[PDB]
RNA sequence: UGACGGAGCCAGCGAGUCUAACCUUGGCCGAGAGGUCUUGGUAAUCUUGUGAAACUCCGUCGUGCUGGGGAUAUUCAACGAGGAAUUCCUAGUAAGCGCAAGUCAUCAGCUUGCGUUGAUUACGUCCCUGCCCUUUGUACACAC
RNA sequence: CAUUGGUGAGCAGCGAAGGAUUUGGUGGAUUACUAGCUAAUAGCAAUCUAUUUCAAAGAAUUCAAACUUGGGGGAAUGCCUUGUUGA
RNA sequence: GUCGACGUACUUCAUAGGAUCAUUUCUAUAGGAAUCGUCACUCUUUGACUCUUCAAAAGAGCCACUGAAUCCAACUUGGUUGAU
């Protein structure tokens, strides 16, 4: 009976599942808050889906991210991709489509690796 | 193309099992073809069944490279990736250089952090045909693995008496023209299968006056690889030894790419059987 | 296969060595190279046109190559396939470079910008994503799945709100200035967007027929009975004569040949859209035919920065007191076609080139497109060529450096020169040389 | 063999090549009746375009493209069975 | 079993994936009591058992 | 780009009732075979699953290297990033870092995988060194 | 310590002589609005009948007609075509 | 290294006796068994229909008028001298 939206972010072998539901405003990564993401010089890589679009988008939803695998920087990249596409998917589903593709324009103008990972590599030259 | 190549493998090995299953029909059809040729009686099993004869009316109008290379044997020239094991030493990178000079239409790929599954996927969707993986032992290159890519066979060889074109002397550059090939006394059926594997990674149809030859000479299950250039003088031929020389021994031939190691083995070297050192191409 | 439209012949036939069926093609600007991509092969076959051979086969897609295009300026190949991937091949000049761009869902309908800087794809989500080529980033998308009129068929058991059949665009085309996109698909709405604001300009209903299938969103529930709809009963045995009592519709046939062999009503669909290279129109290949839409300016008063003192009476007063430049730009600001025509024929020949040099830079595409769509049909050939020579000599550096602005106005000028004026000149040149031969030689006995 | 042209061409062969039977042999349904129900209900597309009649004949190349439509409840429920459901791309 | 995992075909739909469910690791949750009894006994049931 | 000393935190491969030391000092039981117990020394990439290392953070110190026989309770070897030359290399690439396996050939003086961190510079040109191809357009328009 | 698992017990808040959920029937729409019937240039609509009958017009050597068959092999007795014998 | 001839060694090939069924009576045999205008009861097999489970999926869609059912709230009645 509650609205909930699950998305996935991935880098090299990291994986990050984000559950977005209608809540009080709390963002958690692996149970601890989002302000305790290590290695603390990439905390703004985690913070940029939030600050790109303002915390008033997040002030009614509460996200939680379970991250597994990879190393430090793979984990912060999977976290930020999960946060970004989770917020866009919640806005498609339970808020209006105008806000959904405004969020898509904001994240894609910053970098579209917040929404689409680079998936199949390499090249045979 | 993942779904398509999966079910194309599924259909080809279904057809393979069907042909080995009903290839008694091929030979009893040949029996009644030769019995209508020379008017001799039909054996009792064929004389009493009415089905195979009224099918022979249709099957009368039925009737060399092997199954993996048949669709594009002489049509398309190969494309070959040559790569090393992982974190290669410098004599192994020199050897991979020399092997990509050995095969035309072969480029060299740098190996490191390349999982062999997605290296097989990347190779066989960018459309190469062969992959040659080289293994070292402190400089000395010890193995090479030849993989034919549209779900074809991998022959794994071990290299034995390796002398390199770097390690001799500063002798100049190689020829890089499309070479002739010499395949010596590959007499058994495994030898013919390995001849097909080994020669479908050269460009088809060299020139008749092409001056570069490269020989695979089987001498007691030890395929001696030499490369030569020549000029046909007035009394004989004067042969000059360019390029690396070694001896490769086939120790495995299986029927998938490198990535699975669940492929059905066609021939792997039975080393500790009782009759291990009596027969060749065992 | 290539067709020469001068001798009406098929002068080349390109085949692959694989015998596959091609579903899209794209030609080089300077028609050296023709590429074509199938729906069952994943390669893109590149043949040369002069020598008829297969030049190469570009591999790297892992799904059927849905649409191809060649960039008309820098000659790069944009392909796009059902593996959710668009892919940019630099073919010419020692590079052999491939650049993959991932997209959200599987691409049908790629179109390239006229200046070759960008490429807009349609996707099966029903979105149009516009990518830069040189820095392969998403310049912007349009969300296009809610502004689509997908009808309900007579035979389907799911609503039009829930049908997933035709909520996407399978063919798109840029405008020739590069600022709009027309699009259509297997639905009965053709939509045209403008790309800089990413908004829907207008959505056209391609048919209001009920004898076609996908028209109504909401079917009449008087036709639904206690066994099936009433438009699924085949009353083809009540027909008067055998040749249409015959049921020759072999069963699972979709999109084969010969409409009698299908058993179902023809669906309404658009397979290709195109913007006109000369005059402000598009054409869409529906099932009823090539629907051709265009704007005429006899209607729709649409002025351009007029003021309180700019009037039809004020324009003809300035024309009667013969300020011809003032009268002409008052006609442009009214933007009434009869006023532009009246002043344009009241200016005299001695001061065509003064007026034509002193038309402002903003009213220049207006006068060029007016002279184009006027002089196609009007009989004042020497007047219109006088005006064209004056305008091109006056401001033909501005046109050259604003190419895509005057690209559908200058291209209808050389639909007037080479198609009526050069034909007239060919006739008189024939008369000149027949006269010279018939009076300069000796027909004696 | 060429006697397959007389022995083993058969209406049941042409029927085994239908779309609900291809669905069932691809495990995309549990039985041929449920495959007929699912594509009457309009879940199954081949390639990009939705297919709606059960009589469609699905050739050897074209059975690599039988999928469900996106946004289908059946695609949603198998992804969420394996809890790989990504609600970003509608399913 | 490795052959089956390679030939999985991920558009596979059996109706019992409305009852069966998969944990976070990806494996299968088998309810170790029954599946003929319900795991959570309702409040009137717990009233009577207590 | 150090040296100590804490703290934080991140993988992916790998599951055959199978996986793994040696040399001693002694007590007792036993016919012997041997058993048990006790003891010291040498070797060690731990033993099957939990986990890494680089990394991040925090306190302290503070930047001219090394020897045996002689003297009291200083002086007689190698080396402080490696010459001429030569080789290899274009993106998840070079390089760093650990962790597992040990697959009928090869490998343990190691070999092969597996992840983790991840760039500089070319991505043009035939000028040099080379190698190769063509020198009737043929192939059907148009153009050259 | 999570449950983004069931079942309950209650608050805050919402809150005009009540609220929520499900369901049977009928009506209007679901295409663009010129009235009913018949033997119809008019009758009727309370009725067509005790004028509803006559006349006239009207009959292709087309005195041809399965465009309609699942495939291979046959067809005694049929059936079709052609010939023929006796009337 | 290739085929003949001999020697050797091996594989395959038997169908009788009898009965029954097969001709919209009669399978050729008299050694065999069956010709009837329906009244009811019980038992058994099968199929519909209505609902439904594994186990879902799709709703010929909207608006109105009316009727019914269930859960709360409320009121009334019975209830610690004992409701469930």
């Amino acid at each position: 009976a509650v609205p909930s939206v699950q998305t996935f972010g991935k880098k090299k072998s990291a994986t990050a599942v984000a559950h977005v539901k209608a809540g009080k405003g709390l963002i958690k990564v692996n149970g601890s808050p989002i302000t305790l993401v290590e290695p603390e010089i990439l905390r703004f890589k985690v913070y940029e889906p939030l600050l790109l679009v303002g915390l008033d988008k997040f002030s009614n939803i509460d996200i939680r991210v379970r991250v597994t695998g990879g190393g430090h920087v793979s984990q912060v990249y999977a976290i930020r991709q999960a946060i970004a596409k989770g917020l866009v998917a919640y806005h498609q589903k339970y808020v209006d489509e105008q806000s959904k593709n405004e969020l898509k324009k904001a994240f894609t103008s910053y970098d579209r690796t917040l929404l689409i990972a680079d998936s199949r590599r390499p090249e045979p030259k | 193309m993942l779904r398509r190549q999966a079910r194309e493998r599924r259909e080809y090995l279904y057809r393979k099992a069907q042909e080995l299953q009903d290839s008694q029909l091929q030979q009893k059809r040949q029996i009644i073809k030769q019995a209508l040729a020379q008017g001799k009686p039909l054996p009792k099993e064929l004389a009493e069944d009415e089905s195979l004869q009224k099918d022979f009316r249709y099957d009368q109008s039925l009737k060399q490279v092997d199954d993996e290379y048949a669709a594009t044997s002489g049509i398309m020239d190969p494309r070959i990736i040559v790569t090393t094991s992982r974190d290669p030493s410098t004599r192994l990178s020199q050897f991979a250089k020399e092997i990509k000079l050995l095969f035309p239409n072969a480029v060299r790929l740098n190996r490191g952090n390349y999982v062999m599954p997605n290296l097989v996927d990347a190779c066989k969707k960018s459309g190469t045909t062969d992959l040659v993986v080289l293994h070292e032992h402190r400089g000395v290159p010890t193995s090479l693995t030849i993989s034919h890519f549209p779900h074809g066979p991998t022959a794994q060889f071990s290299l034995h008496n390796v002398v390199m074109r770097h390690d001799i002397i500063n002798a100049g550059n190689q020829s890089e023209v499309n070479p002739h090939l010499i395949f010596d006394n590959f007499t058994t059926a495994l030898g013919k299968r390995v001849v097909c594997i080994l020669k479908h990674l050269f460009n088809a149809g060299p020139k008749k006056d092409s001056e570069r030859v490269i020989t695979f000479a089987n001498r007691g299950d030890f395929i001696s690889v030499r490369q030569h250039v020549y000029v046909r003088t007035r009394e004989g031929v004067e042969i000059a030894e360019v390029g690396p020389r070694f001896e490769m021994r086939l120790f495995e031939l299986r029927l998938g790419t490198l990535e699975n190691k669940d492929a059905d083995v066609e021939w792997q070297l039975r080393r500790f059987i009782r009759t291990a050192n009596k027969k060749d191409y065992l | 296969r290539a067709w020469d439209l001068i001798r009406y012949r098929n002068f080349r036939t390109f085949t692959g060595t694989e015998r596959i069926q091609f579903n899209c093609l794209a030609v080089d600007p300077s028609g050296e190279v023709v590429c074509a991509g199938s729906l069952d092969n994943f390669d893109i076959h590149v043949w040369s046109v002069q020598t008829g051979q297969l030049l190469d086969a570009l591999s790297g897609h892992e799904g059927p190559v849905s649409c191809l295009s060649f960039s008309q300026e820098n000659s790069v190949l944009a392909s796009a396939s059902w593996d959710k991937t668009i892919r940019i091949w630099s073919i010419f000049g020692r590079s052999q470079q491939v650049e993959p761009i991932e997209v959200y869902s599987d691409v049908l309908a790629l179109s390239m910008r006229p200046d070759g800087k960008e490429v807009a794809v349609s996707t099966l989500k029903g979105q149009i994503s516009i990518f830069n080529i040189e820095d392969a980033k998403q310049v912007g998308n349009i969300d296009c799945r809610k502004d689509i009129i997908s009808g309900r068929f007579n035979q389907d058991r799911f609503t039009a709100k829930n049908s997933e059949r035709s909520k996407f665009f399978t063919t798109i085309h840029y405008s020739f200035d590069g600022m709009a996109i027309v699009a259509g698909g297997n639905n009965n709405s053709i939509c045209l967007y403008d790309v800089p604001n990413e908004v829907l300009l207008k959505r056209f209903i391609v048919s209001r027929n009920m004898a076609l299938n996908g028209t109504l969103e909401f079917l009449n529930s008087k036709k639904m009975t206690e066994a099936g709809s009433l438009d699924l009963i085949d009353d083809a045995g009540e027909n008067s004569d055998l040749e249409d009592r015959i049921d020759n519709s072999l069963p699972g046939s979709q999109r084969g040949g010969d409409l009698s062999t299908r058993k179902m009503r023809p669906e309404v669909r658009v397979t290709s859209v195109q913007f006109s290279p000369t005059a402000n129109a598009f054409a869409a290949a529906s099932t009823e035919g090539l629907l051709i839409y265009s704007t005429n300016d006899t209607i729709l008063f649409d002025p351009f920065d007029l003021d309180v003192d700019v009037t039809p009476h004020s324009t003809v007063e300035a024309l009667r007191e013969k300020q011809f430049l003032n009268a002409l730009v008052m006609a442009f600001r009214l933007n009434e076609e009869y006023l532009i025509n009246k002043v344009y024929e009241a200016i005299p020949i001695k001061e065509i080139p003064l007026v034509a040099s002193n038309i402002p830079a903003i009213y220049l595409p207006r006068i060029l497109k007016f002279i184009g769509d006027f002089a196609i049909e009007s009989q004042h050939i020497e007047f219109n060529l006088i005006w064209i020579k004056a305008l091109l000599s006056a401001s033909g550096g501005y046109i050259n450096e604003h190419k895509y602005l005057f690209s559908t106005a200058m291209r209808s000028i050389q639909r007037f020169i080479v198609r009526v004026a050069k034909e007239v000149v060919n006739t008189t040149t024939d008369n000149k040389y027949t006269y010279r031969f018939l009076v300069s030689t000796d027909g004696s006995m | 063999k060429i006697s397959d042209l007389e022995n083993k061409v058969t209406v049941s062969a042409i029927c085994r090549r239908r779309l609900p039977v291809i669905m069932h042999r691809l495990k995309m349904a549990e039985t041929i009746q449920d495959a007929v129900k699912f594509i009457e209900q309009g879940h199954v597309r081949v390639g990009p375009n939705l297919i709606n009649d059960p009589a469609y004949l699905v050739t050897r190349n074209m059975e690599d493209y039988v999928t469900w439509v996106d946004n289908s409840k059946i695609k949603k429920t198998l992804l969420r069975y394996r809890n790989q459901i990504d609600d970003f791309d509608f399913s | 079993l490795r052959e089956k995992a390679k030939e999985r075909n991920p558009d596979e739909y059996y109706h019992a994936m409305h009852s069966r469910k998969t944990d976070a690791k990806g494996l299968l949750i088998s309810s170790r009591h029954g599946d003929e009894e319900d795991e959570s006994l309702s409040m009137d049931q717990v009233k009577l058992l207590k």
